[PDB]
């Protein structure tokens, strides 16, 4: 039934996929946060070395087909355009908040109360 | 004592339409009420 | 295929044989399905025909009607365990009353 | 638990409705008339006149069935319904 | 039987009627002569028969069948007995004195325990208990390393 | 017996036969109680006959097996005896050669006819030696020919061949006979004895019954219901109940079921974590918090507020109020020790040890090396 | 259809409209394929094949064509099975019953299209069939005591049966031949005693019936050809290597002299057996197995005719013609008996030599030699002769005849109309449809003949309603004449079985729904 | 079987054949078979005959073991040839001396045996190794003997009417037995014009 001509999920599978994608995006740039972190490297198809570790450039030159990944990338881009510093810490904090809220959602708790508590905090 | 029916295609078509409408209503039933979520 | 006014059915074998009957169990045994639930109904009809012998499609009709009636209660918001318990209690009451 | 008993009672009347449909008369009207005639008098032998004989009494129409067979049918149908209502998963290739 | 391919030749009816009788009589005599020495359990290393098993169960003789070409020698060295290539009654010096031979089960597995009440003896057997094959293999390897040390 | 019935009803609570848990409890109790002393699980026969409901399942006090392949002289013998004598044999009763490695070199027709007559003479002598033992029922593993079947039908005797090994062993353990290979030693102490022997039609299949044995140490279960999956689930539930009763007999130590033991263990681990300092407190706290997943999953299966129930259970455990678990029908909490909910205590210990071993083995894994093919 | 898949891949299912439409289309096609060969002036068809050995046959029977076509429609398969059962029963009316069934199904199609319950149609058809079977028994002529009239009735029946095929040109002789061959059975229903030998040479005018018996076998070497006043003795033994002993006897000697003595003893035993065979005082030996060289010369040295290669059919035919029994053992010549024959010779028919047996005593069996130019014509003639013999045996065992030509169908239609004109309800439509389907057969016959069908049918109906309940249809000119004056006579049991089979097939196909087809292999 | 409150579906033989009418279905209190006589000249119908059920074929005895017959002279061959016919005549006289008029075997026959049976006036039915022998032994009440020496007068079944029936123009003949005693097995004959009917 329900001819949609495509693919769909259920309820918790999409949330788990989004949480995993956010965790992967956070772990991608989790080695160049503090002052003791090292730099990365980005190579294309023709052979162009790109040594950088600002976070925003790495997220822009990543090309990921995930909605949460694109949301995090555009958020980091907006943070870099409005300020310029602290482009990875905000993404890490957002990923940690999503991971913490996933455990509350899995505990039979309505997301509205969690959102209200997060806003109050 | 009469009123015999020898057609079954309209009945099956109506049943399929009712089933499709019920499936659509069940699919759109999530986004309803003040405690509803958003779809992507 | 229920009642004296019901007509007969015709089935085609794998080779090309023609079989016309109205016993119910024989019609379901040569239906060739692949949905598990249909195979379960066929096995139930075969067991009923082997035990009693009369009324092979009435039991599956009653089962389908009961499932259709329980679909509404499941869509409303009732646990399936409570529905099964109520159905078992009603069946026991009907058996004791008959 | 009163909602399951009503559903079982409503689903149990699918045989007279099917008989009236296969005969060629109004199913719901005949079922309501039979129920009223059974609740007004004191004789549980009023069925559906499928052969169009006039009287609806099954005691004089020589309509004899089985008791253990019907009991086994009801028990098997209830068991199958309980078993189907328990299954809620499938893993087919 | 004989190693060379050979059949039996019968002509009259007396031989056809007495062959099975004499065979059963000889089998019963051999079973009685084997159990006359005082043996309580017979451990074989080949194929058993139905008549032999029935005659052993009639005289209350335990039969243990196993084929590994190493476990038999280990049991013979443990109980202090020698192997006989024929179905002849053994001598007093070729007997296997034990302590307790029973059949129990541990962990849903039937096993035959040959526990001896002697402090010394010959060899021993370490029984391992666990829930994973990898842990049991690691424990066995640790035991082997300890034995080597 | 009451404790065994309660344990069986508790073990058969989350199964498919939950509506008839009070009927199978006495059955499994009587089955385990009559299992000698070593508790032989292979002695219990589980038969599945198509047809019938759950209430039609009966438990016999003897042995029962399916009818094997018959011949032409099977409907000429009586199928009902009062006090017969069962003689379990193991030799073939048919016209065949003596040995496969034999050769007869006859001379004239005299010795030929002599051998032809002596074959039937030996056959009749064997049939008479089997009949001279005073038996009425003949059971053997080897198939029986038509000659012996026709000979036994003329003297009003029952016979059946192609008997399996397990069925023969069960019949021997129920009656009290022995497997006799030769027919030259058929005395009186090697013959079976029963109180009744009939053969009715159950589900369209012919079955035999050998009930009425006071010295029997086995039984046979007749499971009815669905067709295949229902019978398999019923057999699995029966085996689980039998194992639970066997464990309760071998250990005679049961505790309160539900989520009371886990809550008490979590409370004890949380109270013990307030003594050892360092990094050991966080691990013990996490281990205690992880033990509360049983009541949460038990309350979440019916759509109940697991958080409030867990908080109430924690408050009741801290204020005391030892065997306080959850409730499904009451939608609250109650004492599981008074609700006749008992479970074997060794099962929880085994599960905890297995979980700890699995966690240790998973944590110990560092580098995984894979090879092609 | 439900979106959830239930059946396997490669399995279709028709509900009520499509299934009934396909069944009616198949029934109409089956009825129209054979409708061309129904009337007396019908033609023949060609049934060629390519999967076998390029077999080409030309016949006029409907059952043979339906069996050789190999249909695939489920209703067509049921119709073919019914036609085969009818042919195996009496074998005389298959096209008629299949046309009646097709017409009944075509009428039921229009009745269902008019919003009519199938149960009412079934009840009306059953009542019409009961009325027809009740009115048909009252219109039957009983015979048996008068042999003069019985012979004329048998001749007329044989002529009417033969005039519906390719034997219309030689009906003046084939009818008499079949009548003479039927009377030779002495009331025995064994149709296997009549041997049909087809040869390629002459035309249909050269066919005749032998008063004795013929055999297509050869005799031994150095044996007398013609033997006058002989005594045929049928035997059943193994002369070719007499080793009937199933014992494990093996020669385990140590010298060639012993083997030579054993061979001489075997030869002496064979000679003694041959002498014991001829000890009955016979001169014409007949065996069922093969004859080697020693028994052949042993029989030829004494002047005894030996016949080889004889199956069970030939032995039974010889025993029925002569009178001897199948003897063996040869120990008591008194309890064996012999035959009777005074004329034995060999004739040449075309290019082959056959043994002629004349001067018989009893003569329960007989042979018929058929001559034709084409294999298809010979097969058609053989089939027509077999059908004529079958219908003659049937009308002899029935001992009652019924005027054919179309009078029985008109009487049944009139009875059905009279029964329907007295009862109300919706059952009057089924009886009217049955009467129309019954009256359509003379219409189809007249259309295949080449005359006005509607006018003749109306005139016959008016005559049957006004009183002329014995007239029919003249095929020699196209008018209305009495059936008792011309010579057209059918049967009663054949028509009754045809009507019963048609009614049963109609009632079975009328209640057909949900055609579930499985996956083809 | 009221003493045990059960029946047996294996005793009721349900057989059908094409051809005929639907109203020709009748009950037969005997045993019907799908075979004929061993000889076409044998009498078809009988009024008073006894059933002699046999299992061994009409062949000389042969053991199932490995036997070898050695013939080293003419005397041995002559003795074997004489003993063959001697045993044949002995078994033929033993079949007749039992008083029965219709013997029933199981396997095939031969030529000399069939000729002797035809000369001694005794019909027989061949190829009945299925449940037909058991049905006849249950209905007629006669016993079954493995050999010929045990064929006594007490182990014979009483037959009332044994006559074969002929159908249409086909070559199929079926033998039916009727007019029996208190039998416990009946046959149901189904006739029709279609295969699915
Ligand atoms: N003459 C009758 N009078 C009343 N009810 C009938 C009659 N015949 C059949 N029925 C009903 O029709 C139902 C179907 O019966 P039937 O089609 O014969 O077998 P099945 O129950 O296997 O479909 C039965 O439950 C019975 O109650
Ligand atoms: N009647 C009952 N009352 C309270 N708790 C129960 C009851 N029945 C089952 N449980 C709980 O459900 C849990 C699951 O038990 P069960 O389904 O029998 O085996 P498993 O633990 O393998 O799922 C058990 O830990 C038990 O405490
Ligand atoms: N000489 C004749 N005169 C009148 N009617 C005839 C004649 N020959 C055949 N018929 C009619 O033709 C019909 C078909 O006959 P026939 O061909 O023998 O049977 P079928 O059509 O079944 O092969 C019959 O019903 C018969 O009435
Ligand atoms: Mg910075
Ligand atoms: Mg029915
Ligand atoms: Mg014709």
């Amino acid at each position: 039934p329900l001819s949609v001509f495509g693919d769909r999920s259920t309820g918790e599978t999409i949330r788990s996929q989004n949480v995993m994608a956010a965790a992967s995006i956070a772990n991608i740039v989790k080695s160049s946060l503090g002052p003791v972190g090292l730099d990365k490297m980005l190579v294309d198809d023709i052979g162009d070395v790109t040594i950088t570790n600002d976070g925003a450039t790495i997220l822009k030159l990543l090309e990921v087909e995930h909605p949460a990944a694109k949301v995090l990338c555009e958020l980091a881009d907006l943070q870099d355009k409005e300020v310029g510093d602290g482009t990875t810490s905000v993404v890490i904090i957002a990923a940690e908040l999503l991971k913490n809220a996933d455990e509350l959602v899995k505990q039979k708790i309505h997301p509205t109360s969690v959102i209200s508590g997060y806003r109050l905090a | 004592k009469g009123a015999y029916q020898d057609r079954d295609k309209p009945a099956q078509i109506r049943f399929s339409n009712i089933s499709a409408a019920k499936a659509v209503a069940d699919a759109i039933r999530t986004s309803l009420g003040p405690k509803g979520m958003d779809k992507m | 295929s229920l009642g004296p006014n019901g007509l007969d059915k015709m089935m085609v074998d794998k080779d090309g044989d023609v079989t016309v009957t109205n016993d119910g169990a024989t019609i379901l045994s040569m239906m060739d399905v692949d949905h598990q639930i249909a195979k379960l109904m066929v096995e139930l009809s075969k067991s009923q025909d082997d035990e009693i012998g009369d009324g092979t499609t009435g039991v599956v009709v009653l089962a389908g009607a009961l499932l259709e009636e329980a679909e509404q209660l499941l869509d409303r918001g009732i646990h399936p365990i409570r529905i099964a318990d109520g159905y078992e209690q009603a069946a026991r009451v009907a058996i004791e009353h008959l | 638990e009163q909602y399951a008993m009503r559903a079982f009672a409503d689903a149990l009347e699918v045989i007279p409705m099917a008989l009236s449909e296969n005969s060629g008369m109004n199913p719901i009207q005949t079922m309501t008339e039979v129920r009223a005639r059974q609740v007004k008098e004191m004789n549980p032998a009023l069925g559906i006149d499928c052969l169009h004989k006039g009287t609806n009494d099954m005691k004089q129409q020589h309509v004899i069935e089985t008791l253990i067979g019907k009991k086994q049918q009801i028990s098997l149908a209830t068991q199958m319904v309980r078993m189907i209502l328990k299954i809620d998963d499938i893993r087919k290739p | 039987i004989t190693e060379t391919k050979g059949t039996v030749l019968i002509k009259t009816a007396e031989e056809l009627m007495n062959f099975s009788k004499g065979e059963e009589n000889l089998m019963d005599a051999q079973v009685k002569a084997i159990a006359d020495t005082g043996a309580n359990v017979v451990v074989t290393g080949g194929k058993v028969a139905d008549m032999a098993l029935h005659y052993a169960n009639k005289y209350n003789i335990m039969l243990v069948r196993l084929n590994s070409k190493w476990d038999l020698r280990r049991l013979c060295k443990t109980v202090g007995a020698t192997a006989l290539p024929r179905l002849t009654p053994p001598v007093l010096e070729e007997m296997g004195h034990c302590d307790s031979v029973y059949l129990s089960e541990v962990g849903d597995t039937q096993v035959v325990v040959f526990k001896h009440e002697k402090e010394d003896g010959a060899i021993s057997t370490i029984v391992l208990r666990g829930s994973t094959d990898n842990l049991m293999d690691d424990i066995e390897r640790a035991v082997d390393d300890g034995v080597n040390t | 017996r009451k404790l065994l019935e309660k344990c069986a009803m508790t073990a058969l609570s989350s199964k498919l036969i939950s509506q008839q848990k009070a009927f199978f409890a006495k059955m499994v109790v009587d089955a385990v109680m009559m299992l000698d002393d070593l508790l032989q699980l292979k002695m219990i026969g589980i038969k599945k006959v198509q047809g019938g409901a759950l209430e039609d399942s009966q438990l016999v006090a003897g042995v029962a097996f399916k009818k094997t392949f018959s011949y032409a002289g099977f409907e000429m013998q009586p199928k009902k005896y009062h006090n017969p004598k069962i003689a379990l044999l193991n030799v073939e009763l048919e016209l065949k050669a003596e040995k496969d490695n034999a050769e007869i070199r006859v001379h004239t027709v005299e010795d030929y006819q002599a051998i032809v007559d002596a074959e039937w003479n030996i056959l009749y002598d064997k049939l008479e030696k089997i009949h001279h033992s005073g038996a009425k029922v003949v059971l053997s593993k080897l198939p029986i020919g038509d000659v012996a079947t026709q000979y036994f039908a003329d003297r009003d005797m029952f016979c059946a061949g192609r008997v399996p090994e397990e069925d023969l062993k069960r019949t021997m353990m129920a009656c009290g006979g022995s497997i006799q290979t030769s027919v030259n030693a058929l005395s009186a102490d090697v013959l079976g004895r029963c109180q009744v022997f009939e053969e009715t039609q159950i589900g369209g299949e012919r079955y035999n019954f050998f009930t009425g044995c006071p010295k029997a140490k086995t039984c046979t279960f007749i499971l009815r219901g669905g067709a295949e999956q229902f019978m398999e689930e019923t057999e699995r539930s029966l085996h689980d109940a039998i194992m639970i009763v066997r464990r309760a007999i071998k250990n005679d130590s049961v505790v309160a079921g539900g989520g009371a033991i886990e809550m008490e263990l979590s409370k004890y681990l949380r109270d013990y974590s307030r003594t050892i300092p360092g990094k050991q407190q966080l691990l013990i706290g996490a281990y205690a918090k992880a033990l509360e997943i049983i009541p949460r999953q038990l309350c979440d299966n019916a759509g109940f507020d697991a958080t409030n129930i867990l908080n109430k259970l924690r408050a009741r455990h801290a204020q005391g109020g030892t065997w306080y678990g959850v409730d499904i029908n009451n939608e609250d909490i109650a004492d599981n020790f008074e609700a006749f909910v008992w479970e074997p205590a060794m099962v929880r210990i085994n599960a905890l040890t297995a979980a700890s071993e699995a966690a240790c083995l998973i944590v110990s894994v560092d580098e995984t090396i894979k090879n092609p093919r | 259809l439900a979106p959830v898949n239930i059946f396997k891949a490669g399995a279709d299912e028709e509900r009520a409209e499509t299934a009934r439409l396909t069944s009616f289309i198949g029934a109409i096609a089956i009825g129209d394929l054979v409708k061309s060969t129904l009337g007396p002036k019908g033609m023949d068809k060609i049934l060629l094949s390519s999967g076998r050995d390029a077999s080409l046959m030309v016949t006029n029977d409907g059952a043979t064509i339906l069996k050789n076509i190999g249909v695939d429609n489920p209703a067509a398969k049921v119709l073919v099975d019914m036609s085969r059962v009818q042919d195996d029963e009496v074998g005389d009316g298959t096209t008629s019953v299949t046309v009646l069934a097709a017409e009944l199904l075509r009428e039921a199609e229009s009745l269902i299209a008019k919003k009519i319950h199938p149960q009412t149609i079934i009840a009306g058809w059953r009542e019409a069939t009961k009325a027809a079977r009740e009115a048909l028994l009252s219109s039957a002529v009983d015979h048996g005591s008068d042999e003069v009239k019985f012979r004329q009735d048998l001749m007329n029946i044989a002529g009417t049966t033969l005039s519906s095929k390719l034997l219309t040109h030689h009906k003046d002789h084939f009818t008499k031949l079949a009548v003479e061959a039927v009377l030779r059975l002495k009331g025995s229903g064994n149709l296997e005693a009549i041997h049909i030998i087809k040869k390629l040479g002459g035309s249909l005018a050269d066919s005749y019936l032998d008063e004795g018996f013929l055999l297509d076998k050869k005799i031994g070497v150095n044996q007398p050809k013609r033997i006058e006043n002989a005594k045929i003795l049928i035997a059943n033994t193994g002369m070719d290597t007499d080793k009937i002993k199933i014992f494990g006897s093996r020669v385990r000697v140590d010298s060639t002299a012993k083997v030579a003595e054993i061979e001489h003893a075997e030869k002496e035993k064979m000679k003694e057996k041959v002498e014991r065979i001829l000890k009955h005082g016979i001169n014409c030996f007949i065996n069922r197995q093969l004859i080697y060289n020693y028994p052949e010369q042993l029989f030829g040295a004494a002047g005894v005719m030996a016949i080889e290669h004889a199956d069970f059919a030939g032995v039974e035919r010889l025993a029925l013609v002569t009178g001897g029994e199948i003897a063996s053992t040869f120990d008591h010549p008194e309890l064996v008996k012999l035959g009777s024959c005074k004329l034995i010779e060999e004739v040449m028919i075309g290019e082959d030599k056959l043994i002629h047996f004349s001067g018989v005593a009893l003569g329960e069996a007989c042979t018929i030699v058929l001559r034709g130019a084409t294999q298809q014509i010979l097969d058609e003639a053989e089939r027509s002769l077999h059908d004529a013999l079958c219908v003659l045996a049937q009308t002899v065992k029935d001992s009652r005849t019924v005027y054919g030509g179309g009078c029985s169908e008109m009487l049944m239609a009139h009875a059905v109309t009279q029964l329907a004109n007295r009862t109300p309800g919706k059952e009057a439509v089924a009886m009217e449809s049955y009467a129309k389907a019954l009256r359509m057969l003379p219409t189809i016959i007249a259309d295949n003949a080449g005359y006005d069908s509607a006018d003749l049918v109306a005139q016959l109906r008016a005559a049957h309603s006004e009183g002329n309940t014995t007239a029919g249809l003249d095929m020699r000119e196209g008018t209305i004449g009495d059936m008792a004056i011309l010579g057209i006579t059918e049967s009663f049991q054949v028509k009754r079985q045809v009507l019963l089979s048609a009614a049963e097939a109609a009632e079975v196909i009328l209640r057909v729904d949900n055609i579930i087809k499985a996956a083809p292999r | 079987d009221m003493e045990r409150r059960d029946v047996d579906f294996e005793l009721i033989k349900v057989e059908g054949k094409v051809g005929g009418r639907l109203e020709d279905t009748k009950l037969i209190k005997g045993v019907i078979v799908d075979k004929d006589f061993s000889h076409p000249q044998m009498p078809k119908k009988v009024e008073d005959a006894k059933i002699a059920i046999l299992t061994c074929p009409f062949e000389p005895p042969k053991p199932k073991t490995k036997h070898k017959l050695d013939v080293t002279s003419v005397e041995d061959y002559k003795a074997l040839q004489k003993y063959e016919k001697e045993k044949f005549e002995e078994m033929i006289q033993q079949i007749k001396e039992t008083g029965a008029n219709l013997a029933i075997c199981q396997w095939g026959f031969d030529d000399e045996a069939n000729h002797l049976l035809l000369q001694n006036n005794l019909p027989a039915v061949r190829w009945v190794g299925g449940p037909e022998i058991e049905l006849i032994a249950i209905a007629t009440g006669g016993r079954i003997v493995p050999r010929f020496s045990e064929l006594t007068a007490e182990k014979l079944g009483f037959a009332g009417l044994v006559q074969e029936i002929s159908f249409g123009t086909t070559k199929d003949k079926m033998l039916v037995i009727e007019q029996c005693k208190n039998s416990r097995a009946v046959t149901i004959f189904i006739r029709g014009g279609n295969k699915m009917i």
